[PDB]
């Protein structure tokens, strides 16, 4: 999971 | 906004759409191609190529669960291109490069038109 | 093999896919969870929920054009599944979290389901 | 385009  | 985005979701979509296709669940089309037939997933066609797009938003055509391409299509330059729009992986090589291109130019894919027409340049 | 990869087809399929949900596409089914319905393609949903793979597999459930969910389903938490599926991106907010969580282990989403459980313990 |  990441920050877009 | 403030959403948080999983890295690998679109890819184990698409894998998960190739098994699907693999084991003929859920498919609503046929392509027929010369001698050759294909079962896929109409929304994963359109979703891949200009030509399926315009086909299936057609108000009769949304509802045709055979659609006949060109005499001119080769079935292996299909085959190829059906296997890169479930996988991402296209399999370009000296021998298939000219029906492989031809096809996805009839088809509406423009990266593979641009990959194939930057392969040609380089062989020249 | 000697395939090449083009890097942004996933998610290039994968947004055009929710262009045919947002037009109302080719979708295939209605999923009712309490006084709300979602409309959506059931090749989408078996591809991102262990739940829906198990019931459109289902040789009778595979031909229903309407899915009730439990009533303990909160609408909020799948609609923001359902723009997960179709996106990659997870509106997951402390006011949602719970319910977000709660659907997605009812829905067999174990990346959602993993997410959900470290906010959590990182809040405790 | 890319090897992968
Ligand atoms: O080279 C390409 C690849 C391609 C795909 C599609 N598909 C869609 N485009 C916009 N909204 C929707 Cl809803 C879809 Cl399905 C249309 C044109 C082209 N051209
Ligand atoms: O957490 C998850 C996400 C998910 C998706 C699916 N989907 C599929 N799996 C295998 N082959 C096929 Cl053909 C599909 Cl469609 C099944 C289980 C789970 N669990
Ligand atoms: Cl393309
Ligand atoms: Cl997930």
């Amino acid at each position: 999971w990441v920050i877009p | 906004d403030s959403c948080i985005q999983f890295t690998r979701h679109a890819s184990d979509v698409l894998l998960n759409l190739n098994r699907l296709r693999s084991r003929d669940i859920l498919t609503d089309v046929v392509i027929v191609v010369s001698r050759e037939q294909f079962r896929a997933h109409k929304t994963v066609l359109m979703a891949c190529s200009g030509l399926f797009y315009s086909i299936f938003t057609d108000q009769l055509k949304c509802n045709l669960s055979v659609i006949n391409l060109d005499p001119e299509i080769n079935p292996e330059g299909f085959c190829i291109l059906l296997d890169f729009m479930y996988t991402s992986r296209l399999n370009l090589r000296e021998g298939n490069i000219m029906a492989v291109m031809a096809t996805a130019m009839y088809l509406q894919m423009e990266h593979v038109v641009d990959t194939c027409r930057k392969f040609i340049k380089a062989s020249e």
